[PDB]
């Protein structure tokens, strides 16, 4: 993520650790 | 330039044209992050044609 132009930060959601975390 | 293609359908909506022509791109079967990691090579280009 260093050569795009205005790149933002954000979180991208996972659907695999709430099912994993039990 | 402004808006693209949306003026001759209805009414009109704006849009900046890295976007614009990653759409172009896009339509021709060519994955969008190729415009957006060759940017300054393609508007070069385009300014000598």
């Amino acid at each position: 993520c260093d050569v795009v132009i205005g790149i933002v930060n954000n979180t991208v959601y996972d659907p695999l650790q709430p099912e994993l975390d039990s | 330039i402004t808006s693209g293609w949306t003026f001759g359908a209805g009414p009109a909506l704006q849009i900046p044209f890295p976007m614009q022509m990653a759409y172009r791109f896009n339509g021709i079967g060519v994955t969008q992050n190729v415009l957006y990691e060759n940017q300054k090579l393609i508007a070069n280009q385009f300014n000598s044609a």
